[PDB]
């Protein structure tokens, strides 16, 4: 059971489907991205809490989003860039990956502020949006940050360069993975569901119009994330436990759970495509703020 | 990093109970960042494997080269 | 037997008035060149109303304005530098109109309250204290204005006008003989005369030191709601409600011709002209402003920075710049 | 140049004041108040120049009330300046339905009150301003109904005179006159004697406007 | 009623003037202050204030 395979034929695959993805991605989000933050700038009218959500979400996508070419090289041919724009490169990601969910569950307690407490809660709802936002979700990413930092060096592998993190007796791995699946999933998807799902129950019975099509917004938000998040970290999951000898099984397994999360994570970074449709593209004060400055 | 394209050394969790008679090819991997991998094809059913180099036997054989 | 009377009076007045038309303005000016296109470029932009804005009124030195809003504040701008010179609260928060000392002393403000409070600002405590609170009149202010530091005229919605005193605070002259609303007022140069625009469609030109009417003009088909005169106090212009433009004339006793266009179909909310007077400025309903030509009624310009309707228009002494105030919260400087 | 200093910091002193004085007057509730027949000030008023303000706290919530049946003039002239209330209590009395108006004897004290109705809740200005109904007189009501059956002011009415039906048909006549049906609601209550509830109603009434405008300020919908 | 016969009969009898003759002295006036409108002809931004 200890007969090694080589990973040749995951490359094969990987070479050629990724970067095709990682373009269509790329020019989507930034297509998006722009628009949005052009819309942002050319409003005049002072600004609501969500606007600067609003504003902290689009800045973390665009940032994800500038990342994607620097992979795309790595997965083509190589790496070419250098141990500085590596380590550059890498810092960047994990800060916006992070700051991309941690906006969405600041998004969904002040939404849960503004809709149950309508009437007394006012202040907490500012206090939220201008303080607690930078101790909240940049704080841990610019702290947790910090191992792209202390080790990510690039390497010579058979005859091409790699920008890849090296680890020290190979459990740093699995520490870390269980880091991020932890982080991605839990301190955030605990929040949103608990928030949206009681928001849904104060807005069922009720028989207006605005009513209804908020409950609707609400169950697309939720599926949307779920969806998007969820089977990548299953995948994360899987590949400890089999890294960790919990199971024992053959390299084919190892196999298959590569392609699994090689495709899941394909489908799961349109997050930053998603978001400006989802928040920022389907509300009527956005739209009308759009149409003015358009003219 | 995506996980996607992260880079995975192949040999891991190496053993220390193959026999020397059942040795019958002799190869080593050229990988870094690793500890050393040394695929010899084994006798019992022609597959190859990665063991510690601890063993008397692997640390002779590195002593006569 | 007075109503027959009454009707042949008026059938004389018309007879006389169509006897002294001998010639129209377009026809003798036709000879003039047109004036070239007018391209105004926005110069400076004043923030810091939460709500509607319903005037505004340039300072005597050009240098100066002052502002009101539905929040309940009067601001005093300085629109060099854009910095704010005073902010006002306000008793109630239903303000239509405001107004500005020519010696920069005191400034006036009136709406829904029906009271007419003059505030003064350079006080000895060096802050802005309530001077005077003008009560008697039966109807919402409308438009108030200064002759001088001690008189005011103002304009109610009580188909009335009345000249005040502001030391012992009582009405002195009271102007009737309107049948709708006035919504409009401004004073001559000479600040002798003044007429007044009612929602009849009657333009009346009133006297001062008399206190008796002179001159009724007549012509629109709906509401007026500006009124300014020529820089001579020759002539004066009116903006209605049916999206039309006229140019009366006092001598003459007789409309001189109109500024219309096909595509406006929009009321005026506030009609100025320039120093020279040969511009006509005029803020439509439709977000816009245009520069009309008082020789030609050809268009000239259009002044587009507003998200919504415009409705306080005002022009310098010396016509250096044009501030246009709309229900955006937001004051424009064009030059 | 320390009066360009001065200046400065005297803008950014009198920018924060107002800055500060608009969050604060966010936070409070404003409603406009309506009535045909006896102007609808009588009620309300004891229950808790030109015009009439009244604030009231109830619960910590201010609630301030603008009365406007001292101005005389043009309706059309001065509604615009109201543009943005929170919400307009309606008052009808309901025992008028057998009076007349005092200037003329032709047209009934209630279809006038409808008519005001009809013309206040489809105006222009007045898109997203939900409206509260007050129905007053509900004792004098109940003494009438049997006296004089409700025909001569709805003769399409068939139905036995007592008070709970003819109250539901009067009620659904006053919500049927609404044409934007998907963008504002009216909530219909009859005032009781106990001075009580009719705040509690009011309070109701002004949560869930609060709530449905939070709704679209959040960007949900 | 009466106080609007007489106000009519008042303002009947008052002096008035060709309307040609207005047209031009207002003509006549518009030409005079040419030389001097910042608006008609733009100030060089050397004395521009804005
Ligand atoms: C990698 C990181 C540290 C780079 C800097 C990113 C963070 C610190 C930056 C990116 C975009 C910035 C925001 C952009 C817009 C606004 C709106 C303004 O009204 C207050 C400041 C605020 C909220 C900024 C705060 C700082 C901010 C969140």
């Amino acid at each position: 059971m200890k007969e090694p395979c080589f990973r040749e034929e995951n490359a094969n695959f990987n070479k050629i489907f990724l970067p095709t993805i990682y373009s269509i991605i790329f020019l989507t989000g930034i297509v998006g991205n722009g628009l949005v933050i052009l819309v942002m700038g050319y409003q005049k009218k002072l600004r609501s809490m969500t606007d600067k959500y609003r504003l902290h979400l689009s800045v973390a996508d665009l940032l994800f989003v500038i990342t994607l070419p620097f992979w795309a090289v790595d997965a083509v041919a190589n790496w070419y860039f250098g141990n500085f724009l590596c380590k550059a490169v890498h810092v960047i990601y994990t800060v916006s990956l992070y700051s991309s969910v941690l906006i969405l569950a600041f998004i969904s307690l002040d939404r849960y502020l503004a809709i149950v407490h309508a009437t007394n809660s006012q202040r907490p709802r500012k206090l939220l949006a201008e303080k607690v936002v930078y101790v909240g979700v940049w704080i841990p990413a610019l702290l947790l940050t910090i191992p792209d930092f202390i080790f990510a060096n690039v390497s010579e592998a058979d005859d091409r360069y790699i920008c890849d993190r090296f680890y020290p007796n190979d459990l740093w791995v699995v520490v870390f993975q269980f880091q991020h699946i932890m982080v991605g999933l839990i301190l955030p998807g605990i929040v949103i569901l608990s928030c949206y799902c009681i928001i849904i129950s104060k807005l069922s019975h009720s028989k207006g119009h605005q009513k209804r099509k908020a409950l609707k917004t609400t169950v697309i938000l939720i599926l949307a994330f779920f969806a998007c998040w969820l089977p990548y970290y299953i995948g994360i999951s899987i590949d400890s436990f089999i890294l960790l000898e919990i199971i024992k099984q053959g390299c084919e397994f190892e196999n298959t759970v590569h392609k699994w999360i090689s495709i899941t994570e394909a489908l799961a970074f349109f997050h930053c495509c998603l978001n400006p449709i989802l928040y920022a593209f389907l509300g009527a004060k956005f739209k009308t703020s759009a149409q003015h400055a358009l003219t | 990093k995506p996980v996607s394209l992260s880079y995975r050394c192949p040999c891991r969790f190496f053993e220390s109970h193959v026999a020397r008679a059942n040795v019958k090819h002799l190869k080593i991997l050229n990988t870094p960042n690793c500890a050393l991998q040394i695929v010899a094809r084994l006798k019992n059913n022609n597959r190859q494997v990665c063991i510690d180099p601890k063993l008397k036997w692997i640390q002779e054989y590195l002593e006569k080269a | 037997q007075l109503r027959q009377e009454a009707e042949q009076l008026k059938n004389q007045i018309r007879d006389a008035r169509k006897a002294c038309a001998d010639a129209t303005l377009s026809q003798i000016t036709n000879n003039i060149d047109p004036v070239g296109r007018i391209q105004m470029r926005t110069r400076r932009t004043l923030r810091g109303h939460l709500a509607k804005i319903y005037a505004m009124h340039w300072g005597t030195d050009s240098r100066l304005l002052v502002s009101a809003s539905q929040d309940g504040k009067l601001i005093i701008w300085d629109s060099y530098t854009t910095n704010k010179v005073h902010a006002i609260p306000l008793r109630s928060s239903w303000v239509m109109t405001c107004a500005y000392a020519p010696s920069g002393n005191y400034v006036a403000c009136g709406g829904l309250d029906n009271i007419c409070s003059i505030y003064n600002l350079k006080t000895r405590e060096g802050n802005v204290r309530v001077s005077r609170e003008l009560a008697g009149h039966t109807g919402y202010l409308s438009c108030c204005r200064f002759l001088d530091d001690n008189q005011i005229v103002t304009s109610s919605g009580d188909t009335t006008c009345a000249l005040w005193d502001i030391e012992t605070g009582q009405q002195t002259t009271t102007f009737t003989g309107h049948t709708g609303d006035v919504m409009s007022l401004s004073l001559a140069p000479d600040t002798r005369l003044f007429v007044s625009g009612a929602c009849d469609a009657s333009a009346k030109l009133w006297d001062v030191r008399e206190g008796m009417c002179r001159q009724t003009f007549t012509g629109h088909e709906s509401d007026i709601n500006a009124i300014c005169f020529f820089p001579n106090g020759n002539a004066f212009a009116t903006g209605s409600d049916d999206a039309t433009c006229r140019l009366f004339d006092l001598r003459a006793d007789q409309e001189l011709m109109t500024y219309s266009h096909d595509n406006i179909i929009c009321g005026i909310t506030s009609v100025s002209f320039s120093k020279s007077g040969r511009l006509l400025l005029a803020g439509y309903d439709d977000f816009n402003c245009n520069v009309w030509d008082a020789l030609k009624a050809d268009r000239a310009g259009v002044l587009a920075g507003h998200d919504n309707r415009v409705s306080c228009l005002g022009v310098t002494d010396d016509g250096m710049a044009v501030a246009t105030g709309s229900w955006d919260s937001f004051l424009k400087i064009w030059n | 140049s320390a009066e360009d200093k001065a200046a400065v910091e005297r803008s950014k002193m009198i920018d924060r004041n107002l800055r500060e004085d608009g969050e604060k007057a966010a936070r409070e509730v404003k409603l406009l108040l309506l009535g045909a027949g006896e102007s609808g000030k009588c009620t309300i008023v004891k229950q808790m120049t030109g015009i009439v303000e009244t604030h009231f706290t109830f619960k910590d919530l201010h609630f301030k009330m603008f009365d406007v049946t001292a101005q005389r003039s043009e309706r059309k002239k001065w509604i615009h300046c109201f543009e943005g209330v929170t919400a307009i209590i309606f008052c009808v009395a309901l025992s008028d339905y057998d009076l007349v108006l005092a200037e003329d004897e032709e047209m009934n004290r209630m279809h006038a009150s409808m008519k005001l109705f009809d013309s206040i809740c489809n105006n222009k200005w007045f898109t997203d301003t939900s409206i509260i109904l007050f129905l007053n007189k509900k004792d004098l009501f109940e003494e009438k109904i049997k006296k004089s059956p409700l025909t001569i002011c709805y003769p399409e009415y068939a139905g036995s005179n007592t008070y709970e039906e003819a109250a539901a048909y009067i009620q659904c006549q006053f919500e049927d006159l609404n044409k934007r049906k998907d963008t504002k609601e009216i909530y219909t209550h009859f005032t009781c004697s106990t001075d009580t509830k009719n705040v509690q109603f009011v309070f109701d009434a002004v949560t869930d406007v609060i709530i449905k405008n939070n709704l679209k300020d959040c960007g949900l919908f | 009623a009466r106080k609007l016969v007489e106000q009519l009969k008042m303002e009947a009898n008052i002096d008035r003037i060709k309307v040609s003759k207005a047209a031009a002295d207002l003509m006549a006036y518009c030409e005079a202050h040419a030389k001097e409108d910042p608006l008609l002809t733009p100030v060089p931004a050397s004395e521009n204030p804005f």
